[PDB]
């Protein structure tokens, strides 16, 4: 229990702000 | 010839695709050399 | 009201009491999650506004 | 021209000796314009019209040998002339109910996937027409409720026609199936109510019945035991393919890395 | 000459294949 | 989408899920429930 | 005459402004982009070019109207020429003749006079490099104008035109070969003709013929140049081969592949509304009912207005046979709502087990069944919506009598209440015991799933497909 | 379906078979797939004359299907057939499977050094020369020396 719980919050601390810092620098690139 | 130019355009073709594929890759390790180099900074500036 | 943790029984005409109140997994774990999603859906504002 | 053909159509076959001789006529023409692929000028197609004909009479004649190979290789033929790419043909009375011996034969293989497909080509003509699809796609309706009763019922009038073959099996498919259905799960069913199903009197197939289930044969009674049945536990083994799990769970945790 | 570079466009293809060994094994052993 | 084949051919109504599940069960209802007393 | 004869000069020259730089900046940019870099692809013109022509889908496309003559074809049409940076001057030419078109007396070139117009990229000496441009000069000009669907003598004219835009194809797997990159830019370009080579088709009958160069285009592709080609080719099958019989069904395993990778996302969220159709008919509902729900909240972003609803509609059709539903009001629109009255108080029947609720909502709605062809469930759904209220009943209700369930749920008879849980347990609706004496049905109530053993195994594909939007996201992060 | 006209084991018949298959093999390459396992038995047949071109369909519903090395196996099993059909993509395609099996087999045999040597079909370095008169006819220098050193032999 403790390792789906945390793992999907971790999840949603890796997936989220990588996407957001990723689309952040990616598109106002170029 | 036929059999051929575009029989070897095709062997060409799967070069520049493995080549694109490792052209991606390339990239995913320009960045990567760049997450690799920031760290060494880091391990630089640990001992600064 | 909370003052008396049991139950009873009809056919045979027991009370039984017992208690197992704390819950230290769960509910610290549903909370921030149910928070988690504020944290995104917030977030959601600066992902459909940076792309379009 | 070419023919004898129709002469020996209006009195059908004596025996599969004639039978066997009508495809030896049949086989001329396969070895002419074959089936395909002529696209015509139609009139080249009329003898195909014709051999529709007694193509359907080849598959009267396969479903009465039983041969399972010979009736499917008539059929498809007749539902190739129905999906030819010409789709403008002489229609005939047995379209209907030809779609049917293939359709209720698909019933009796149990397929559920290409039962609703063999609909699909023609959806409202088998609804407010075809009495010959609706009454299977009817049937099918009491295979839900389940039939069991319902299908002698719908059995009292039927043209059929050729379809005696067909639901006979589609019976033994159900006999086999009142033993599987009936239990697991009950506690107990009595003599009197399985034998309301089984019908005849006392017949050697529920006597057979009580030997191969195994299951029980008990007095006046039958009984799941033993118990409802094996009662699975399942396995304690599990607690060790966890571990397993763990072993590539940290592995997928490892390629992060 | 075109199968002739056909065995010269995998030389780079597979230096720049190993260079993927290269900072993989390099990073990980500086990670460490 | 627009491509492709598509082309070519509170509030009281989000109440509305539980307010029709009551016009085909139990109406609402008071009258009814009102005679309850009486009858038994 | 004053009034109106002023206002004619100032709108031709709004197309001859953005209009203007919609072929010629997107095309002179995809030019240096489709001479190198070429990586992917990108190419970023070509998913451009979709913000354009669906952009023009709307307005203008080429015409309207505007209160020109429709001499926008001919101009971009003719001079290509091309050549070295004097190809600067046939845009200046460009120029030139929409002056013409405000001052001369202005005449259509269109139609008729188009034919020669499509062999003029080959006879200028030549194209002389990008087939797409002229894809583009054979579309953009022709394609847009299919939108009037008129449908008298230009039907041919439009025959015509994927008859000179087939000898494009001619030049799409002859040519190029040696690190193509722009079949993947007509790949995207190539499927909407080929949509419209459906539409084309449907005003006047099926084709037959293009079913068999489907089968053509759809194998050449395997395994040389690949992509979202075979997608796009697939979608025009399950398409067609859906609403058209038949066994088109069983086709799409040996086409699958899946074809990886799905390109572009809602693309293939409507194809597994087009395949969940397919697995409607199909009666399995375990895949079916995910397949949809996934193609709801994949399928971006509308509006408008009735696509994205009308497709929603008949994508909930698998719900109705699950037996497990809500009221589907909360799916409807103040635009779809007119159009699914007939199928709102469908499901509302189907939330009810009455015999003549179910009944009278099939006769009174039938004439919108007739146009969904969704008659196939109907028959069967009874035995559905039998499921719904034994499972209310069941799960509300330790023991259930057959006495007692009969009249409430209308069965009028012990023996079909027994064929009905008899085939309930086959099925593996409930675990309801039943003792045979009169009979009666004395049922237990089901325990044992409690926390422990069964959501921790459902753990384990839950974490295992979080892992994978890990090397989704892992993936997705490379490519900067 | 035409697979249950194949009932009949005179091979007369199945040369009106594969008339059929070969042209609405395009609507019906789905229909073909339960067909491979008879197409297996029409090929293992020592009697049946059209195994040639049997095998030859049976490379075309595997290159459909994407078996690559399978539709190899077949193609020099197609005899004579397999080397006459020049046309459109079905040629190339095949040929490159072969090719390509035919230079890691030589690169191979290379560092044996010598002895053991697997077995060489006559069909698999056939091509190789037999369809060389082409640099040889067309007369040009960069395919020529092309060939010859992708064999290494």
């Amino acid at each position: 229990y403790l390792a789906s719980l945390i793992r999907s919050v971790v999840a949603l601390h890796n997936l989220i702000n990588n996407k957001i810092a990723n689309r952040d620098a990616e598109k106002k690139e170029g | 010839l036929e059999e051929g130019k575009a029989g070897s355009g095709l062997r060409q073709y799967y070069l520049s695709k493995i080549e694109e594929l490792q052209l991606i890759v390339n990239d995913k390790s320009q960045n990567l050399r760049r997450l690799q180099a920031q760290r060494n900074e880091l391990n630089a500036k640990v001992r600064l | 009201d909370k003052k008396f943790h049991g139950i009873l029984d009809q056919g045979e005409g027991v009370l039984i009491i017992f208690d197992e109140p704390p819950v230290d997994k769960t509910y610290e774990a549903a909370l921030e999650t149910i928070q988690n999603m504020s944290k995104v859906v917030d977030s959601l504002y600066n992902k459909a506004k940076k792309l379009t | 021209m070419y023919e004898q053909l129709k002469g020996e159509w209006n009195r059908k076959s004596p025996n599969l000796s004639k039978c066997g001789e009508e495809l030896g006529r049949l086989k001329l023409v396969l070895l002419e314009l074959n089936f395909l692929p002529t696209t015509g000028t139609k009139l080249t197609k009329q003898q195909l019209i014709l051999a529709r004909d007694i193509l359907e009479i080849g598959a009267q004649w396969s479903i009465l040998r039983k041969d399972i190979p010979s009736f499917e290789r008539y059929m498809a033929q007749l539902k190739c002339y129905y999906f030819d790419y010409k789709e403008q043909l002489p229609e005939s009375a047995y379209m209907h109910q030809l779609l049917g011996l293939n359709l209720l034969f698909l019933l009796s293989q149990n397929r559920v996937a290409e039962f609703h497909t063999e609909l699909e080509r023609l959806p409202a003509k088998d609804i407010q027409t075809n009495v010959y699809i609706k009454h299977p796609v009817s049937l099918e309706q009491y295979l839900m409720e389940g039939s069991y009763n319902k299908v002698f019922l719908a059995k009292g009038n039927i043209p059929a026609e050729s379809y005696t073959f067909f639901i006979d099996i589609l019976l033994d498919t159900i006999r086999d199936e009142i033993a599987g259905c009936i239990e697991k799960a009950y506690e107990k069913i009595l003599f009197t109510e399985a034998t309301r199903i089984l019908f005849f009197n006392t017949p050697k197939k529920m006597t057979d019945y009580a030997k191969k289930r195994g299951w029980v044969l008990g007095p006046n009674n039958y009984y799941s035991f033993a118990s409802q049945q094996q009662k699975p536990e399942d396995t304690t083994i599990p607690s060790t393919e966890l571990a397993k799990q763990v072993i590539e769970y940290a592995r997928q945790l490892e390629m992060i890395v | 000459d075109l199968y002739s570079r056909y065995k010269k466009l995998q030389q780079e293809l597979e230096f720049l294949e190993v260079q993927e060994e290269y900072i993989k094994d390099e990073q990980k052993n500086l990670k460490k | 989408m627009s491509e492709k084949k598509q082309p070519v051919d509170e509030d009281n109504w989000d109440d509305d899920n539980v307010e029709d599940d009551f016009s085909n069960q139990l109406r609402a209802e008071l009258e009814k429930h009102g005679y309850k007393m009486e009858t038994s | 005459p004053p009034g109106g004869g002023e206002q004619e000069p100032p709108p031709p020259p709004a197309p001859q402004d953005v209009e203007m730089k919609e072929e010629a900046a997107t095309g002179g940019g995809s030019t240096g982009e489709a001479d190198g870099k070429t990586a992917a692809a990108a190419a970023e013109h070509s998913q451009r070019e979709l913000d354009t022509v669906t952009l023009e889908d709307i307005k203008e496309h080429v015409k309207q109207l505007e209160k020109a003559v429709s001499g926008k074809e001919p101009r971009f049409v003719l001079r290509a020429l091309r050549m070295l940076p004097s190809t600067s001057r046939r845009l200046n030419h460009y120029v030139l003749y929409k002056a013409v078109q405000g001052f001369f007396t202005s005449n259509n070139a269109t139609r008729d006079f188009l034919l020669p117009f499509l062999e003029e990229p080959m006879d200028t000496e030549a194209d002389l490099q990008f087939r797409p441009r002229t894809g583009k000069a054979a579309s953009t000009p022709l394609l847009p104008e299919v939108e009037a669907y008129l449908q008298l003598l230009v039907v041919i004219f439009m025959m015509n035109s994927k008859r000179y835009k087939e000898a494009q194809k001619i030049s799409d797997d002859l040519m190029q070969k040696i690190s193509t990159q722009n079949r993947r830019a007509l790949d995207l370009v190539a499927a909407k003709c080929y949509y419209y080579h459906a539409r084309v088709y449907e005003f006047l009958d099926k084709l037959d013929v293009v079913r068999s160069f489907l089968h053509a285009r759809l194998r050449t592709a395997t395994l040389r140049h690949d992509a979202d080609g075979q997608a796009t080719l697939l979608n025009l099958l399950l398409r067609n081969y859906l609403h058209y019989s038949l066994y088109d069904q069983a086709e799409k395993l040996v086409s699958k592949s899946v074809f990886p990778e799905q390109a572009n996302n809602n693309e293939w969220a409507r194809y597994l509304y087009y395949t969940g159709r397919i697995k409607a008919i199909q009666l399995e509902y375990s895949e079916a009912r995910r397949t949809m729900t996934n193609a709801l909240r994949k399928a971006p972003q509308h509006t408008a207005v009735g696509f994205k609803q009308t497709v929603h509609k008949l994508l909930i059709v698998v719900e109705l046979l699950l037996g497990e539903i809500p009221d589907r009001l909360q799916f409807r629109q103040p635009s779809l709502k007119r159009s699914l009255m007939p199928y709102f108080l469908l499901t509302q029947a189907v939330r009810t087990g009455n015999l003549a609720k179910f009944n009278q909502v099939l006769d009174q709605f039938g004439e919108k069944f007739q146009a969904d062809g969704t008659y196939t469930l109907i028959i069967r759904l009874r035995h559905n919506v039998i499921k719904t209220g034994v499972r209310m009943i069941s799960l509300s209700y330790s023991r259930i009598s057959l006495a007692d369930i009969a009249q409430k749920l209308q069965l009028d008879s012990p023996e079909d209440a027994e064929f009905i849980v008899a085939k309930a347990i086959r099925d593996g609706v409930i675990e309801a015991s039943i003792n045979h004496e009169k009979g009666y049905v004395q049922s237990k109530e089901m325990i044992d799933i409690y926390s422990t053993r069964e959501p921790q195994l459902a753990f384990h594909q839950r974490i295992s497909f979080c892992l994978d939007i890990h090397n989704m996201s892992v993936k997705a992060m490379r490519f900067p | 379906g035409i697979i249950s006209l194949l009932d009949e084991d005179e091979p007369q018949l199945k040369e009106f078979a594969l008339h059929k298959l070969n042209a609405v093999v395009n609507d019906f390459w789905a229909e073909i797939s339960e067909s491979v396992d008879k197409i297996e038995v029409l090929y293992e047949d020592e009697g049946f004359r059209s195994r040639q071109f049997a095998a030859l369909v049976a490379s075309k519903v595997f290159y459909h299907l994407g078996a690559f090395e399978e539709s190899l196996n077949y193609a020099l099993g197609a005899g004579d057939l397999f080397n006459v059909n020049d046309n459109s993509e079905y040629v190339e395609t095949i040929i490159a499977k072969c090719i390509d099996h035919y230079t890691k087999q030589c690169v191979e045999n290379a560092d044996l050094p010598e002895g053991e040597k697997k077995p060489i079909d006559q069909r698999l370095e056939g091509i190789v020369n037999k369809m060389f008169q082409r640099c040889l006819d067309d007369h040009k220098y960069k395919q020529a020396i092309g060939i010859a050193l992708e064999t290494r032999r």
